[PDB]
């Protein structure tokens, strides 16, 4: 897994982002405590034993047991997704710009 | 549980239902596959080693078989009968006139008795059809395909009315030597398909049956299809989760293995449901290439129909519908006392055919341009085993033996299976002594 | 009445020296007042009598209910104290009662059309059976003016009708791919899962740059199942379907041909001429198949198309789309399954009936 | 073969899959194109190797140098802009960590997705 | 030898979309003979027989404009010649219409190809659909092309390979002459592909 990760001001979580788009992950800064450092956001990021989760909720209406094998009684296939892995093996970059090379409280 | 429930709760196994012939016991037994096991598919017409090469017909090639036919048979029947001459059928002339044709429908379906048509051959009579009916003559049977010579008084032209009609003939069985066939008593059983109960994929019966087997040691068992039916409802809404020769294969492997133990040959009909066989009629033998080596001594597959030959005895194997089949068509006056199948056992016998009935019921496909060449009768046989829909029974025709084997599985229940024994006497006599010794139709 | 005398006038129309484009003028305008003054229900029925003959007694037909008139024998001689036999006809015609039945049977004696209230005379029947046709006969081959352009003159009833082509003298004018096909019977398929239906006509589906495999998606926007992953599921089908098309063949019907008769059966007489065999009845005519071979070869070949991907992959032009895709979705895997029906297809015709052209029987 | 046209990685027969590995060929980065016919002597095939393709590898142990003697009449398009420029790296990739070969192939597939992924939107 | 070329190249449907005043500015510079002729003659005429139109109608698919904008510019020039602007519906675009429906497949969903105006039907009286290189006669003919601005040169060496009688060939030195060009690029067999031509070199 490699992209940049990214914030929303619409959707207020993980997105890791590339040039094809953008997926719902979950950091984890090892023994349960947490990310709450944000010079992270908007950097480029990798990592390797992962865990990719996928979740299915369906609208059955099954009769019975012997039609388990006969497609009459199933209407919606909601498919959520996103990926979950440690931070402490985070492969980190920052983005030097690419480029033509008091005030405040 | 649901599968064969209804079915392994059977209480007649081993019951013997119906059965003729000498005095013969119940512990019927045979010598395996010990030595002198004569076997072998005959044929002046070859029998069907390889497959067709055709999936279309040509037109007029057809009208030259149907002549073909009509011409040699009414020679060869000619010559026997001693008569003289026929008519070109459009010259009326009111006396004693006697005719060649085949008798057909005029219109789409079935028939009358006020609707046969008769139709001439390409030369005797200049190939033309004239209209029939025999309300005055008194007795007879009729049914598409089939060729005949008819008498009757042409008055209009157009018209007729039938005076007699001279009956058909047998040729001669097989006259076999007298220093091969010389052997000893002989067990044979044979049952036809489908091998469930129309709803559940066991193979039960066929594991009652390779019981029976490897009980009771038969010289040589052979064992008709179909082993997958296609109107069988757990396969025409498209359900199995796998392929279909592999299943052909599963449910040929476990018969190989369970039979190699008790040392006895088989031999397989092919017939026209085997859906990873292609349907058309004859058919080639079934293919196969995983044979466990020692076996090719043992197992060898025919096609559909052939004619096979045992101790100097023969058989007819049919995998058709037929009984059925002129059961829907026919029509004969009788109407006193008449076993309506002694008389289609009659008719079949004569045609040289296996199929004479013509137009062909609307799904038994064929195809006449090898039809004709490769399964006519090569010689009029000893032995003919018939599968059908129709109550199993048996009977000795004019030296002609036959018998209905009935299904194995009624739909959703038992059924049937046949044994039968075989021997040739080493004398002269009526000069056919039943080579078939005794029938037994044992219930499943 | 109306048929013979419209008919009679069409043919009376070519007998003088007006021109070709008033030969059409004077034929279209006719035509088209003869449908409407119907069609918009005008004309007494006095104007549609059916006399037909009859041969024996009604029950005595193999078709117990299988001839337009015979079942109005039945009724004259099963309802009421009346005799009919031998030498009779009837006075009748077709009429239409609103119940989706058989135009075999719905026959009536006018004197109850006249009576009752729900016996609509069918205005439909006798239109492509009573003036198309008898303008067939005559008017058809006439340039320009083509079959269905009839059709289109007096009620777009098109589909069905377009079935009707007199399709074997075609070749007084080696083709594009598709209209090789498009006259065939596409490729319809169950779902596994989701209930619905889905139909495979070419291997991509669509639409450009966007084009995806069939195999794929389900169509059903929602349901998510993806049949690909039941490639021996489909097989099942392949097999199963093309073994009722071999099926007809070798059963293959025979039809008339001179556009009055139509007469179907399988009886195959033995008297020949030119073009083959001749009807019973219609004594001044040819005979046809109906399933001609070369609809069941090109049947073949139109399964055995759209399960061989690689040759339309291998036709594509742009180089992008083709590198996109491939990296994409084109597995090693995919690519089997379709090899595996695609063979399944392409083996089970070229078994043995059509590709083939014995040259050792060809130069002798 | 245009392998890695940034980096001008060249074959011929359009499968013998072969890269100037040392040469520092700067003349012969900015000329190719379909059309020529060059001759060469002595330089491994690699297959029976795999671990990335089996194809006739042709690996230059520079013994047979390049052998100029054709050329291709052909004018350049309008893209390569867009998806050759700045592969300059490479030329010190392999003196960079040593590069394996096969390794050194399966470096450039990477970076190829790399740049399908990022480069250059951002 | 019949009615199908080496293949169909100028097909149904092909590269085009042009609004229909420029045609006849197109004309003067696109228009092989036997086209240009008859457009000029229904410039003239404004109506056509039974057969005729049945040419021009389908060559003008060679460049595909739609039906609703071919039946109007066919509408101009049907009622400007006074033809009964009732008929128009259920007389002539109605066909013209149905050009586009179901049956027609390779008799009228195609456009023609030379070796159909040529090998087959017969062109009659003061008509104008036909090959001219063949139904025209000679000299008449001679003036005729002549009034095309052409040397005399040209037309004797074109009406040498006319007498011939393979004319194809003729055809294209015809062009290759109004447009100079040194090399007929192509061996021609189709109008529609001598118009994608004519179009291609602008
Ligand atoms: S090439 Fe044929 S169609 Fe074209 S202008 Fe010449 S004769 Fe007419
Ligand atoms: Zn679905
Ligand atoms: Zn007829």
């Amino acid at each position: 897994l490699l992209g940049v990760l990214v914030a929303s001001s619409h959707k207020g979580c993980l997105q890791l982002r590339d040039q094809s788009g953008s997926l719902p992950c979950l950091l984890l800064a090892k023994h349960s405590q947490p990310l709450s450092d944000p010079r992270l956001i908007g950097c480029l990021v990798r990592a390797e034993r992962f865990q990719l989760i996928v979740e299915r909720d369906v609208r059955s209406s099954f009769p019975s047991w012997k039609e388990l094998s006969m497609p009459g009684f199933i209407q919606k296939q909601q498919a959520r997704v996103y990926v979950q892995f440690f931070l402490a093996d985070a492969l980190i970059l920052p983005v030097p710009r690419p480029c033509l090379h008091h005030l405040g409280q | 549980a649901t599968p064969s429930q209804k079915y392994n709760s059977r209480s007649n196994r081993g019951e013997v239902v119906t059965s003729f012939g000498l005095a013969q016991g119940v512990s019927w037994s045979g010598r395996g596959g010990a030595g002198n096991i004569s076997l072998k598919v005959l044929g002046c017409p070859e029998a069907l080693t390889g497959s067709y090469k055709s999936m279309f017909q040509k037109l007029p090639d057809i009208r030259e078989v149907l002549t073909c036919k009509i011409e040699e048979l009414g020679s060869e029947l000619k010559e026997h009968y001693k008569i003289e001459a026929f008519t070109p059928l459009l010259a009326p002339a009111q006396e004693p006139v006697t005719l060649l044709g085949q008798i057909g429908c005029d219109s789409n379906g079935k028939l009358n008795n006020k609707s046969v048509i008769l139709e001439g051959d390409r030369e005797h009579s200049s190939g033309a059809q004239i209209p029939v009916d025999l309300s005055e003559l008194k007795e007879y049977s009729l049914f598409p395909g089939q060729v005949v010579i008819m008498e009757g008084i042409n008055t209009t032209g157009r018209k007729l009315v039938a005076t007699k009609l001279y009956e058909g003939v047998p040729l001669p069985f097989y006259q076999p030597t007298e220093e091969d066939a010389d052997f000893e008593q002989s067990m044979v059983l044979v049952a036809c398909g489908p091998y469930t109960t129309s709803d559940s994929i066991t193979y039960d019966p066929l594991l009652d049956l390779i019981a029976v087997i490897n009980h009771d040691r038969p010289d040589v068992c052979i064992l008709f299809g179909p082993f997958l039916d296609a109107k069988h409802e757990q396969v025409e809404n498209c359900l199995l989760t796998s392929p279909f020769e592999d299943i052909f294969k599963q449910c040929l492997r476990t018969i190989i293995e369970g039979t190699r133990s008790s040392g006895s040959h088989l031999v397989f009909v092919p017939s026209l449901r085997d859906v990873h066989h292609e349907p058309v009629y004859p058919q080639p033998p079934f293919s196969y290439s995983d044979l466990s080596r020692e076996d090719k001594k043992q197992v060898q597959f025919v096609s559909e129909p052939c004619s096979l030959s045992i101790n100097g005895v023969i058989f007819g194997l049919t995998s058709t519908d037929l009984l059925f089949h002129l059961g829907a068509e026919e029509i004969s006056s009788s109407s006193g006392t008449s076993d309506r199948f002694s008389r289609i056992l009659k008719h079949i016998l004569t045609q040289r055919s296996y199929y004479p009935l013509y137009p062909p019921q609307e799904d038994m496909a064929i195809d006449y341009e090898s039809f004709y060449v490769y399964a006519q009768l090569p010689v009029t046989p000893d032995v003919l085993i018939i599968p059908s829909e129709l109550r199993y029974f048996v009977k000795d025709v004019l030296g002609c033996v036959c018998v209905n084997p009935g299904r194995l599985t009624k739909g959703q229940v038992g059924g049937t299976f046949a044994r039968l024994y075989l021997r040739r006497p080493a004398a002269d006599g009526a000069e056919r002594q039943s080579p078939c010794i005794a029938v037994q139709v044992v219930r499943i | 009445d109306l048929a013979k005398d419209t008919g009679n006038f069409v043919i009376g129309q070519i007998l003088s020296d007006q021109s070709r484009d008033t030969i059409v003028e004077n034929i279209q305008k006719r035509l088209i007042e003869i449908g409407e003054n119907v069609l918009n229900g005008s004309v007494p029925v006095s104007q549609f009598e059916i006399n037909k003959a009859l041969t024996k007694d009604p029950q005595d037909y193999p078709d117990k209910k299988s001839l337009p008139h015979v079942h109005v024998a039945l009724w004259i001689n099963s309802q009421g104290g009346r005799k009919v036999k031998a030498g009779d006809t009837v006075s009748y015609v077709i009429c239409q009662d609103g119940s989706n039945l058989t135009a075999s049977q719905r026959a009536y004696a006018p004197e109850q059309l006249q009576k009752q209230d729900n016996l609509t005379i069918d205005t439909q029947y006798y239109l492509a059976q009573q003036i198309h046709p008898v303008v067939a006969r005559i008017c058809e081959p006439i340039d320009g003016i083509d079959a269905v352009l009839i059709a289109t003159w007096l009620g777009l009833d098109p589909t069905q009708f377009r079935v009707h082509h007199y399709h074997k003298d075609e070749e007084n004018d080696q083709l594009t791919d598709e209209e090789k096909y498009r006259d065939c019977e596409r490729f319809k398929c169950p779902c596994p899962t989701c209930g619905t239906e889905n139909i495979y006509d070419n291997v991509f589906d669509g639409s450009g740059t966007d084009m995806e495999p069939s195999l794929y998606r389900c169509s059903n926007i929602d349901c998510k199942a993806s049949p690909l992953t039941f490639t021996v599921q489909l097989s099942n089908k392949l097999i199963m379907d093309i073994r009722r098309f071999i099926k007809k063949y070798y059963d293959g019907w025979l039809i008339c041909e001179e556009p009055t008769c139509r007469n179907r059966t399988r009886h195959l007489p033995l008297q020949f001429s030119r073009t083959g065999p001749l009807c019973p009845a219609c004594m001044k005519a040819t005979l046809q198949p109906e399933y001609s071979d070369k609809s069941l070869y090109t049947q073949l070949c139109f399964y055995r198309y759209i399960f061989d991907a690689e040759c339309a992959l291998e036709k594509l032009t742009t180089d992008h789309e083709k590198d996109k895709l491939k990296k994409q979705f084109f597995t090693p895997k995919v690519l089997q399954d379709y090899r595996k029906l695609k063979n399944t297809a392409e083996q089970f015709l070229s078994r043995s009936g059509y590709s083939e052209v014995n040259l050792s029987k060809l130069f002798a | 073969g245009v392998l890695n046209e940034p980096a001008g990685l060249y074959e011929l027969d359009g499968q013998l899959g072969l890269c100037l590995a040392y040469q520092q060929f700067r003349g012969l980065r900015r000329v190719m194109r379909p059309g020529v016919c060059l001759q060469l002597q002595d330089v491994h095939l690699l297959q029976s190797v795999g671990g990335g393709t089996r194809r006739p590898v042709l690996a230059p142990c520079l013994r047979g140098a390049v052998l100029l003697q054709s050329f291709s009449r052909q004018k350049p398009g309008a893209h390569s802009s867009r998806q050759a420029y700045g592969a300059s790296l490479y030329e010190q990739l392999v003196w960079e960590r040593q590069l394996g070969l096969p390794l050194y192939l399966w470096a450039t597939k990477a970076l190829e997705e790399l740049a399908c992924k990022l480069c250059p939107h951002v | 030898s019949h009615s199908y070329t080496g293949q169909d190249y100028s097909t149904q449907g092909n590269v085009g979309k042009i609004s229909l005043d420029q045609i006849d500015l197109l004309s003067t510079k696109s228009f092989p003979p036997c086209m240009r002729q008859l457009h000029k003659a229904l410039r003239e005429n404004h109506h056509l027989r039974h057969g005729g139109r049945m040419q021009y109608g389908l060559f003008l698919k060679g460049i595909g404009l739609t039906l609703e904008q071919a039946l109007q510019f066919w509408k101009q020039e049907f009622i400007k010649g006074k033809m009964d602007p009732d008929k128009f519906d259920k007389g002539y675009s109605y066909n013209i219409r149905h050009s586009f429906g179901k049956e027609g497949k390779r008799t009228d969903y195609t456009p023609f190809s030379c070796l159909k105006i040529i090998l087959s039907n017969p062109p009659s009286q003061g008509d104008y659909h036909g090959c001219p290189f063949r139904h025209s006669d000679p000299e008449l003919l001679k003036q005729k092309l002549q009034s095309y601005k052409i040397s005399p040169g040209g037309i004797s060496q074109i009406l040498d390979l006319v007498k011939g009688t393979h004319y194809q060939v003729a055809c294209q030195k015809y062009f290759e002459m109004i447009h100079n060009v040194d090399d007929c690029g192509f061996s021609l067999n189709h109008p529609n592909q001598f118009f994608c031509e004519s179009q291609r070199i602008l």
